[PDB]
Parts: structure tokens; sequence; C-alpha cells
């Protein structure tokens, strides 16, 4: 039960922009972290796992980096379908999440 | 292909009991760990419970200890969640997610989820 703290909680952007969401842990969770995206009314979908590994079928514009207590989800060029809320998951011990980051239209 | 489906959610009165079901298919259910997660209206994701493959181990978050009981039937390929003493703070959509495969961190997985059922405890 680690305290996963995500920021920003929200941010406005437009197509093309390079967005950056970060998560920090209250203690070392190594590289056991995964990013998820959730569009309104559906279930979350894993984008990355093990901090940097891409999930099969996910565009390369999504990349993640970090280890220890500082992690980061990066998007190269924001696409019209990338608007949704993003969550980071701590998988080192008992599952814990981040508050969430919703990226919406400028 | 891997597919998970939840059912049994609905409208219940504060204090009643309700049982959730998660039907699995498309993989060797017997060799995976299974989880239950929920999401309150307008809030984020919260892990609730996990059961090991052989049903040998079970773990719950402080908030539901004594009230919820997780179980599975490796014959019908089904995962269950028995909820008792439902409080208004449990209103949420519940999801079942695939856990870890054999020979890997017991906290691994989280790659496949169901569509979810929503339990709304109100009168």
């Amino acid at each position: 039960d680690i305290q996963m703290t995500q920021s920003p909680s929200s941010l406005s952007a437009s197509v093309g922009d390079r967005v950056t969401i970060t998560c920090r842990a209250s203690q070392d969770i190594r590289n056991d972290l995964g990013w998820y995206q959730q569009k309104p009314g559906k279930a979350p979908k894993k984008l990355i796992y093990a901090a940097s590994s891409l999930q099969s079928g996910v565009p390369s514009r999504f990349s993640g980096s970090g280890s220890g207590t500082d992690f980061t989800l990066t998007i190269s060029s924001l696409q019209p379908e990338d608007f949704a809320t993003y969550y980071c998951l701590q998988q080192n011990s008992n599952w814990t999440f981040g508050q969430g980051t919703k990226v919406d239209i400028k | 292909q891997v597919q998970l489906v939840e059912s049994g959610g609905g409208l219940v009165q504060p204090g009643g009991s309700l049982r959730l079901s998660c039907a699995a298919s498309g993989f060797t259910f017997s060799s995976y760990a299974m989880h239950w997660v929920r999401q309150a209206p307008g809030k984020g994701l919260e892990w609730v419970a996990v059961i090991s493959s052989d049903g040998g181990n079970k773990y719950y978050t402080d908030s539901v200890k004594g009230r919820f009981t997780i179980s599975r039937n490796d014959s019908k390929n089904t995962l269950y969640l028995q909820m008792n003493s439902l409080r208004t703070e449990d209103t949420a959509v519940f999801y079942c997610a695939r856990g870890n495969p054999p020979y890997s961190s017991g906290w691994g997985g989280g790659d496949y989820w169901g569509q979810g059922t929503m339990v709304t405890v109100s009168s």
C-alpha cells in the first residue's frame, strides 16, 4: 500500500502537442508500474507495463520511462483519439493507483 | 481470444447483500490469479480483492474486510464476489481483471478486464 501521487490532475491541449504525465511513489517500487487509458463509459486499457514496455497494438507515440519513485508517461503528438483520462498503477505490492490525469480539448 | 464478463450488479438497499460473477473464457483460467477493482462515480480506480489460482490465498483492502468474500470455481471458469452489509460508499462499477500467470510476481498482470457491472446501493 504505497501512496501513488499523479500530476497534473488535468490539462487542456490541442492536436499535435507533446503531453507529459508523471507519477511518483512514496517508496521504491522499482519498475513495476503500468499506464492505463480510460475513455468515458468503458474499461481501462493498458498502454505500458514494467515502466517502459509497450503493450501490443499500441502506437509508438506512447512511451514511458522512470524507475524507483519518479515515473513519466510521454505522448509525442497528441491525436484526436488520445483524449481520455490516464492512470498509473503500482504493481510492486498491494495494487494502488494514481488519482488520474484527464487530457481534454483546448 | 481472452474474454471476461461481469454480471449480477444492480440496485440494492443499504444493508442488503449482493453477489457478483465474472465469467472467464479464452485462456487457461485455472492457472491465473484474479482481481476485483471498482470505480466510484466521478472518482478513480481502487483495487478491492485478489484470489490465487488454486483459491489457496485471498487478500482484501481494509475497507471491505469481513464484509466481502472472494471465491472461484475452476470448473465453471467463474470468479465470484460475495458482498454483505452494503454501505452507500460502495456504489461503483466493479471490474474483474486477469492476474498473474504461473511462475511470476503474485502482483503481476492487469492486462485484461471485463466490461463491468455497476452496483448502486440506495433506497
